[PDB]
């Protein structure tokens, strides 16, 4: 029954409660992902560093349903509440149409549902940041990325995490026509491109990849392992 | 550090500031002076005609309720002319529950505890208007009301609301009050209202007056219309 | 700490003052200019159409709400639309359940209760529009301005907007004339009563003048670019 | 952690450092507005009521203007806050009073008529968005069991069960004077209370009143109905000091 | 602060006319009524090369016969696109024709000053729709657009620019127009854009036109027609 | 009422009559008793003519809905799907209708059934109406897969002919559609005597 | 009125969330119950108050609650809040047997219990719950389990780690001794000991002043143990000699 | 109408502001004694009103929750009469569904349960009265106290209100587990006799004990009784 209005418009066009979410994106983990125009690809910031973690609950890689899978990026909680309407309103989408629902209208949804929090009386519109990745009924592996003020956008890297203005201007470097393979030079440039940040993958980063609506497959320490090394090889 | 502004908020000697400012804010706006005697309650209004383009009865002050009390109102017309519409649901509601015509010492308390009940909130301003009542019925005696922003409500025989109550007061209380027959003190309203307006300046206190009386058996009349041209030939009486 | 009656419809000022519902009052000193009065038969409209733009319809100011109850807003538009479906929608529920023309004084009475109420209670601003209503019932044709205030005034001959005071202070020392002169004649009155508040370099054109008719024998009736051709004269050079 | 204000302690009903919440003792300074002031009288078999009433400026109705309201056919009651603040608690006490004659049987004895408008009144002075309402209910009655009673809830809620207690403006002095004077017999029959309930008045603030300004309500052991007193026998009663 | 539903010490409301700000903010569009036609044009504004600039939606059809162009704070109109369609196809569920322009901008604009703090149930608005947009759409009287603002003020337009170019634009603009489309209203309107250039020499990657024709219901521009248009300038 | 449609190698044919009884008395002669939802999809109506009517009518607005909201032509068994969840979730109430959602999609020809009851069933054939069941016999003796365009007309000219001649409660005209990747097209406005002639029975 | 209000659900300009943190430095002043975990069951390791000697019999703690047959929880912070959580959650785990017949796996609580104390720091402008609680449990899908979780609303599965004040006593000493593979649950014991024994001001840590707690197992069905008084008086004496 | 915003927050420090406040408050408020004893308990507490004037039969601080389980305060006058309102309804609750007089445990349960949501929810400020529970509950009698946090303990011996530091120690120095009748009641009444501010009127102080027959008030001719056995 709280209606004060937060969300409102300062001076100077500022809409200063979202940007204060875009500082709250800004501080997060480093997610990535690739369009590898068969696979797409994720990665994030492996944890920090497990040492005494569980790594089933440590999980910036989240599954939609199927083939949609999303990495978030900022405040860790609130984007939990996204990822359950985003499978309750996916599996609404399957009651009507009956498709393998497509990554257009799933990220209008939580696009619109981040907007309708930047509007309702006093609820602070979320501090998270989506890759919405998957495929639709005639392949085309589609990227997504939306934003706390709920825009979303169709790019192909979109690397949105904290340290990662330079790893989304790295990708505008090193991302042309080198990773139109099936899967090694795409997750390759992933692995290079979160290598640039921090450190072996032994222990920090960890991946996802999907192909062609099937086997949305996690990569145990061994896929990390296998492209840290690729990557040192090749550089 | 700023114990204003909200009427939740007590001052540090008691005294909540919402109310007093309020009370002020129907001091800035002109005379409207109710006069009982045995034969009924006589109201005059002052009037403050801004410019010419308002026409007789731009916006009447001597409202009507229930077919016999009255309405003489002083501060913003707005809340005046709302809380005049719901004392006319509020004796609707009595009328049609219990049957039986309202007495106005009931009418007057159910007003007065919905302006003061309506004045502990701050999710509410208070009214901004005080205001009179008055009327008889056949066993009654002529009652009348008066009722501050404050909630407060009294009985009365020559109460006096508006801006120049400090004047007003003074010639009803040395008028004789009791036992005249209420013609008389119709004729005798303009000489208040002629006493207390103290002005020439753009105002032209047209004045406006309405009662309830044995020549009505507990009704409102605008006068009828003859006083209006009998009662302004008491001008040289504040011209000399 | 500069101003403290700045959270302000439900505070007082010291002297007497609410200090933003007679600010909505400079809301709709703000809005543009505008004229209405009345005859002993027909009461007329005249508004000035502000054009902020390339060219428009120029924001539209005269409404039909009614089947003889016309209006003519000032200042906000989108509040003022709101208020005309209000207006509209119970007027067409008098013709409902009733079934009578529903008279002009209890229509903008029950208006004068209705944008009173977010004046009352908290956090809610009032209808910030002053609408110059004029319609004719049963006797005369009446014509009402009312405020964001929620105190309307059976006026005649009333002028709201823009410098509309010199246009009062024709209309108030021209008020013989009326109770007579009709259509022809009265309108011409009253366009020469608008033709001063313009920045006394200007004709009253076809495009930005719209005026409505309303009285006897004849529905509220909107004249619109074409329309209001017909009534040209003046010079007044004003 | 005592002048380290937390922000809203003298605007809203909640707690200061130190406790002492700063609403309640802003209320309790609002019933000294004015000031037409009550006293309670206690008799092993009548409970008398004087209260002091000016009227301003003989234009007002003297027989309207009052504080001594009547509850019920057995309880009376007189209260000296804000008059504007009076009659929307009295009617409360009213609607609280017939309500439990409606809903459980017998009409209401004294004391939890006061126990239940001081429960409201603690909830005024416990939810915030509401000003504890300043006027404190000097209220009498009989039941069948006990003598006659008399209480006072203030607004803060502390109704106490009162010998014979009176506050509005001079209350120390009045409660003074009272203890001076009941020491004397502590069984305290005194049905005339001739040398008590007028005597407060007027050696308090020292008038020695005229049957007019005084207001009067008894209630007896063999005649329960509340009875406000007219200028004869109160007359007779002043002509008896 | 203040509250939403307070009025300014310059006249107006606060959230208003800090709503008529974030509309410089945001990209600039254009449209041109004319005799046979409306245009509609948008500069996009893509931030990156690395991506796919034909998802950033600006011109959305609310109906066959009318098509919008919002700039300001994107994505905020969405709602209230919503609100036009679904009022467009009730419209024509319980009439069963088609519909003004002034219809739907009728229903739309009183959506824009309809918010506050403490009203009815929480699915109301707080702040005021910060995006201003102009339904390009032909109708059985004419072809025309309809400039809304966050105010909810709606007006009557021929030829209108939003966003940062609102100025310099729509002073160019209005000395260019007077005639008809005869097909060169539209290669004169992306010369606009052409004059408002940000970073890149307006090619079809970066604006979207459509034109909503009365002979057509709309069109919404594919690649080779933009080029083909870019070509001739 | 006897509607009738079929779908093989060339899209899907639906056929209807044109009579609309009141009980006994009988109201029109000529009704348009197929709902043209776009130019890709189609829709029938088999009683209650203010129900079917309403909810085909209210089928065109969700579906068109859908058109603008995701960009795309609506599958089939999506419009059935809904109209099947509305038309349940008025269930009980008196409600009574039936129809074809014919139609052209991305998968297949589409003809779905969704009815009162809401059975909402996919099929290669079939003719909801009152009668309606000697269509399905006429119908089903002449049916194939492999069948061409023209005798695939006949087929329904003479189904719901002879649907039309034995039943009481239908006749007057009969409309025929044959939709494909196009969408549809009307082939037929005849009467049911221009067919007695035509065929001689 | 808008001049009252905290204003809680307000993010900083630094992006962060000022109600929330200051929850997490509600655990540091009040706050430890480590939890550890091996192949064979989990544990809880806590301190009650002080030294006060009026206090005459808990039948479980103020720290230890139990919650279904194969779950317990553990609390840090504001104890009056979680108290009323903790039964709060309870409900919800009696409601899943009420949806499904099973006992509730303990993520599906866990994540039930984060998803309304994130609601209440999301909106409704109240103050979020002050408790970083953690949980123990087992379910038949995985093995011993235990999570934590914190006012924020976020958690995880967090094989050692301890909450409250001393994080390097308890926890960085942990993330260097633990064995993650085989653990031997009295040798976890012997941990517990080990780290509450650098954890405190007084070597007077016999029940009194330690709450020690297991979870166990005979023949399938669980075993909430909550370590009666005398086998701390055991394992006070497991040094005999040294610890570090 | 309401708030709906929390006015008990986080301090930078990372503690609850109004909570303090409250225990500050019930530390201004008038001292109260309450004793575990071996078969049942007394909870004693101070009636010192302004003058002699007032009625001392009239208004109770020992008073039952409707079986056998009275609670005796130390703080805020009638947030008190908020809370034994609270109490009983409650204990009625109980009574409906489950038949059997409440256990002293779930009653502090419960009570705890409704003085925690006023230090949120809306506005309202938390209670300040840290009353004490009795009962008898089977087998054993029991003893709590609900702090205007929502905290509960139960033991022996405590103190609260005024100087209740001199109480803790006081009851830490003279007691006895097997200390049972009366002389629990002795103790007591020499807890409330350390301060009192004089003179030990009969009137100023009563006792309630739960003496395996239901909470009962004591009548005055017995602790006077007792006053003159000092």
């Amino acid at each position: 029954s709280y209606d004060r209005a937060i969300t409102v418009f300062s001076p100077d066009g500022h809409l200063f409660q979202v940007e204060y979410a875009q500082e709250a994106v800004k501080k997060g983990s480093t997610a990535v992902g690739v369009r590898g125009r068969d696979i797409v690809v994720l990665g994030v910031e492996k944890k920090s560093v497990a040492k005494l973690q569980d790594e089933r609950t440590v999980r910036k890689i989240c599954a939609l349903d199927d083939n949609v899978c999303m990495a978030f990026a900022g405040l860790t909680a609130d984007a939990r509440i996204v990822i359950n309407r985003a499978r309750v309103e996916c599996q609404s989408h399957r009651l009507t149409v009956e498709d393998p629902v497509t990554v257009e209208y799933i990220t209008r949804y939580i696009a619109s549902l981040k907007q309708r929090y930047t509007q309702s009386n006093g609820r602070r519109p979320f501090g998270i940041s989506a890759l919405i990745v998957g495929f639709d009924f005639d392949g085309t592996p589609r990227l997504y990325q939306t934003d706390p003020s709920g825009t979303y956008h169709a790019w192909k890297a979109n690397a949105i995490g904290r340290g990662a203005k330079s790893v989304r201007e790295f990708l505008e470097k090193n991302y042309t026509d080198d990773a139109i393979e099936t899967d090694d030079l795409t997750i390759k440039l992933v692995i290079k491109a979160l290598l640039e940040v921090v450190q072996s993958g032994g222990k920090n980063i960890e991946l996802a990849v999907m192909r062609r609506d099937q086997s949305l497959k996690i990569l145990n320490p061994e896929e990390i392992e296998k492209y840290v090394a690729e990557i040192e090889k090749e550089k | 550090t700023g114990y204003d502004l909200s009427a939740s908020t007590f001052s540090p000697d008691g005294r909540v500031f919402q109310v007093e400012y309020a009370m002020k804010a129907v001091e800035n706006s002109s005379t409207a002076i109710g006069i009982r005697c045995k034969d009924g309650v006589v109201f005059g209004v002052e009037k403050l005609v801004l410019s010419k383009l308002y026409e007789e009865g731009s916006n009447k002050r001597l409202f009507n309720v229930d077919r016999h009390v009255g309405m003489a109102v002083a501060g913003l017309l707005a809340d005046a002319r709302s809380l005049a519409d719901i004392a006319r649901e509020e004796a609707s509601n009595f009328r049609s529950n219990f049957g039986y015509n309202i007495p106005l010492k009931h009418l007057a308390d159910r007003v007065a505890m919905y302006v003061h009940a309506y004045t502990l909130y701050s999710a509410v301003r208070p009214f901004g208007c005080s205001f009179m009542l008055g009327s008889y019925s056949v066993n009654d005696g002529a009652q009348l009301y008066m009722i501050d922003p404050s909630g407060v409500s009294y009985g009365y025989w020559g109460c006096a609301i508006g801006k120049a109550r400090q004047a007003a007061k003074t010639e009803i209380e040395k008028l004789q009050m009791k036992e005249m027959t209420c013609r008389d003190i119709v004729k005798e309203v303009a000489k208040i209202i002629y006493i207390v307006h103290d002005e020439v300046k753009d105002k032209a206190f047209e004045l406006e007056l309405s009662w309830v009386g044995e020549l009505t058996n507990g009704r409102h009349e605008i006068v009828p219309k003859d006083i209006r041209e009998e009662a302004e030939k008491y001008a040289k009486e504040s011209l000399k | 700490a500069a101003n403290q009656y700045d959270n302000d419809v439900t505070v007082w000022s010291p002297q007497g003052r609410i200090h933003q519902i007679e600010y909505a009052m400079e809301a709709v000193k703000q809005g543009s200019a505008t004229v209405g009065l009345k005859s002993k038969t027909h009461a007329v409209l005249v508004a000035l159409k502000r054009a902020q733009s390339e060219l428009a319809a120029h924001q539209k100011k005269i409404l039909h709400v009614d089947n003889h109850i016309g209006i003519s807003i000032a200042g906000l538009t989108a509040d003022a639309r709101l208020l005309c479906n209000f207006m509209r929608q119970e007027c067409l529920d008098s013709r409902f359940v009733f079934d009578r023309p529903l008279p002009v004084s209890r229509l903008v009475s029950l208006i004068g209760s209705k944008t009173q109420i977010p004046t009352q209670r908290y956090g809610r601003r009032p209808y910030g529009v002053g609408l110059l209503i004029a319609g004719y019932d049963d006797m005369g044709p009446h014509i009402f301005q009312t405020c964001p205030s929620a105190n309307y005034f059976d006026c005649r001959a009333m002028s709201i907007g823009a410098r509309s005071q010199s246009a009062r202070t024709y209309l108030e020392r021209h008020m013989s004339e009326f109770m007579e002169c009709n259509l022809d004649e009265l309108v011409k009155h009253g366009l020469r009563a608008l033709r001063e508040t313009l920045p006394a370099e200007q004709d009253l054109t076809t495009k930005n003048v719209s005026i409505g008719i309303v009285g006897k024998d004849l529905e509220f009736t909107i004249y619109d670019d074409d329309d209001v051709s017909p009534f040209l004269d003046g010079l007044e050079e004003r | 952690s005592r002048g380290s204000s937390a922000g809203f302690d003298r605007h809203i009903t909640i707690f200061s450092p130190e406790g002492r919440l700063y609403q309640v003792e802003y209320a309790f300074k609002a019933i000294n507005q004015g000031g037409l002031t009550s006293v309670a009288v206690r008799g092993k078999d009548c409970a008398v009521i004087v209260t002091q009433k000016k009227v301003p400026d003989k234009l007002l109705d003297s027989s309207t203007v009052t504080h001594l309201f009547k509850i019920t056919e057995n309880i009376g009651c007189v209260m000296t806050g804000m008059t504007a603040d009076s009659r929307s608690q009295v009617q409360r006490a009213r609607y609280e009073a017939a309500n439990w004659k409606y809903k459980y049987g017998y009409e209401i004895p004294v004391d939890m008529l006061c126990k239940r408008i001081a429960d409201i009144s603690q909830v005024y002075t416990q939810n915030a968005e509401m000003r504890p309402l300043g006027c404190c209910m000097i209220l009498i009655g009989i039941d069948e069991e006990q003598g006659p009673q008399v209480y006072k809830c203030d607004p803060a809620g502390y109704y106490c069960g009162f010998k014979a207690t009176a506050a509005g403006v001079k209350q120390t002095e009045s409660t003074s004077f009272l203890e001076k004077k009941v020491k004397k017999k502590f069984d305290w029959t005194f049905e005339q209370t001739v040398e008590t309930a007028i005597t407060c008045l007027s050696t308090v603030l020292s008038i020695d009143f005229k049957p007019s300004e005084i207001e009067v309500g008894v209630v007896t052991v063999e005649n329960p109905k509340f009875r406000i007193l007219t200028e004869a026998e109160i007359d007779a009663h002043l002509v008896a000091l | 602060d203040r509250g939403v539903n307070t009025f300014s010490p310059e006249g107006r409301l606060f959230q208003v006319e800090y709503a008529i700000e974030a509309i410089k903010l945001g990209s600039t569009a254009i449209g041109i009524q004319t005799s046979e036609g409306v245009c509609l044009a948008v500069e996009k504004r893509i931030t990156s090369p690395l991506m796919e600039p034909s998802s950033i939606e600006k011109i959305v059809e609310i109906d066959a016969h009318i098509g919008c162009a919002m700039s300001g704070l994107i994505a905020d109109a969405k709602t209230l696109i919503d609100k036009a369609r679904v009022e467009t196809q009730n419209h024509w569920f319980t009439y069963n024709e088609t519909m003004t322009v002034e219809s739907v901008t009728q229903a739309v604009s009183n959506l824009a000053l309809q918010f506050g703090e403490e009203d009815a149930d929480p699915g109301a608005m707080s702040r005021p729709f910060g995006v201003a947009l102009l339904f390009g759409g032909v109708d059985e009287k004419g072809p025309q657009l309809f400039h809304m603002d966050p105010s909810g003020t709606f007006v009557q337009c021929d030829a209108r620019a939003i966003g940062s170019a609102s100025e310099g634009a729509q002073s160019s603009l209005q000395e260019v127009y007077h005639k008809s489309m005869t097909l060169k209203e539209a290669i004169k309107s992306s010369l606009i854009i052409l004059k408002q250039v940000m970073e890149e020499k307006l090619n079809a990657t970066n604006i979207e036109l459509a034109t909503v024709q009365p002979g057509q219901n709309f069109h919404m521009f594919t690649k080779e027609e933009l080029e083909e248009v870019i070509k001739d300038i | 009422t006897t509607t009738l449609a079929f779908k093989f190698r060339h899209g899907v044919i639906v056929a209807a009559d044109s009579r609309a009884t009141a009980g006994a008395y009988i109201a029109s002669q000529t009704v348009k008793k197929v709902i043209e939802i776009n130019p890709y999809l189609l829709g029938t109506m088999a009683g209650g003519a203010a129900d079917c009517s309403f909810w085909e009518r209210l089928l065109a607005r969700q579906c068109r809905i859908y058109e603008l909201r995701n960009k795309e032509r609506i599958s089939v068994a999506a419009a059935s799907k809904l109209l099947a969840n509305m038309v349940y979730q008025y269930k009980g109430m008196g409600l009574s209708m039936g129809t074809m959602i014919c139609g052209w999609d991305k998968r297949g020809p589409g003809l779905y059934y969704v009815d009162s009851e809401g059975n909402r069933i996919s099929g290669a054939t079939f003719s909801v109406g009152s009668g309606s069941v000697y269509a399905y016999g006429v119908m089903d003796r002449g049916y194939s897969y492999d069948l061409e365009v023209e005798q695939a007309y006949d087929l329904a000219r003479r189904a719901i002919y002879q649907a039309t001649y034995r039943d009481a409660y239908s006749g007057g005209a009969v409309n025929l559609y044959h939709v494909r990747e196009d969408g549809w097209i009307r082939v037929s406005s005849d009467n049911v005597a221009d067919l007695h002639e035509k065929y001689s029975g | 009125s808008r001049r009252y209000d905290s204003r809680t659900t307000i993010f900083s300009p630094e992006g962060r969330l000022y109600q929330v943190e200051y929850a997490m430095e509600a655990i540091g002043h009040a706050g430890t119950c480590l939890g550890i975990l091996a192949n064979d069951g989990v544990l809880l390791a806590a301190e009650r108050r002080n030294i006060h000697k009026l206090l005459d019999e808990v039948f479980f703690s103020e720290k230890i609650y139990k919650l279904n047959e194969d779950m317990a929880c553990s609390v840090a912070g504001i104890t009056s809040d979680a108290n009323v959580l903790t039964n709060e959650l309870r409900l919800i785990a009696q409601r899943y047997l009420l949806q499904y017949q099973e006992p509730i796996p303990c993520e599906q609580l866990v994540t039930a219990l984060c998803d309304i104390k994130q609601a209440y720091t999301q909106f409704g402008g109240k103050r979020p719950f002050g408790v970083s609680l953690l949980y123990i449990g087992w379910d038949k899908h995985y093995g011993f389990q235990l999570y934590q979780s914190d006012p924020s609303g976020n958690y995880g599965g967090w094989k050692a780690t301890c909450i409250g004040n001393n994080s390097a006593a308890a926890v960085s000493m942990l993330k260097q001794d633990y064995k993650e593979g085989e653990m031997t649950l009295k040798s976890a014991l012997a941990l517990a000991i080990k780290v509450l024994n650098k954890t405190m001001d007084v070597s007077k840590l016999s029940a009194e002043k330690v709450e020690i707690a297991t979870l166990t197992r005979e023949n399938g069905k669980t075993v909430i143990r909550v370590l009666k008084q005398k086998e701390v008086e055991q394992l006070i004496k497991k040094h005999e000699e040294e610890e570090a | 109408r309401g708030y709906s915003f929390s006015l008990t927050t986080f301090s930078p420090s990372g503690k609850l502001v109004q909570i303090e406040y409250a225990l500050a408050a019930v530390a201004g408020g008038a001292p109260s004694v309450g004793i575990k004893a071996a078969n049942g308990v007394v909870l004693a507490t101070e009636k010192k009103q302004k003058s002699i004037l007032y009625d001392e039969r009239s208004v109770h601080k020992v008073e039952p929750i409707t079986k056998h389980i009275g609670l005796v305060y130390s703080g805020m006058g009638p947030d008190y009469r908020v809370l034994v309102h609270r109490a009983r309804k409650l204990a009625q609750q109980y009574y409906l569904v489950y038949q059997e007089p409440i256990p002293t445990a779930q009653l502090v349960q419960r009570v705890a349960s409704v003085m925690q949501e006023y230090t949120q929810s809306g506005g309202v400020r938390p209670f300040g009265v840290s009353l004490l529970i009795c009962g008898w509950n089977e087998g054993r009698p029991y003893l709590f106290q609900s702090d205007p946090s929502g905290a509960y303990f139960a033991w022996k011996a405590t103190a609260m209100g005024k100087n209740y530091v001199n109480g803790k120690t006081f009851l830490e120095k003279r007691y006895n587990e097997d200390l049972e009748l009366e002389d629990a009641i002795h103790t007591a009444i020499l807890t409330l006799k350390e301060s009192f501010e004089g003179q030990m009127t009969e009137d100023n102080i009563e006792v309630g004990i739960c003496n395996e027959a239901g909470f009962r008030r004591l009548t005055p001719t017995e602790v006077k009784d007792y006053l003159a056995a000092i």
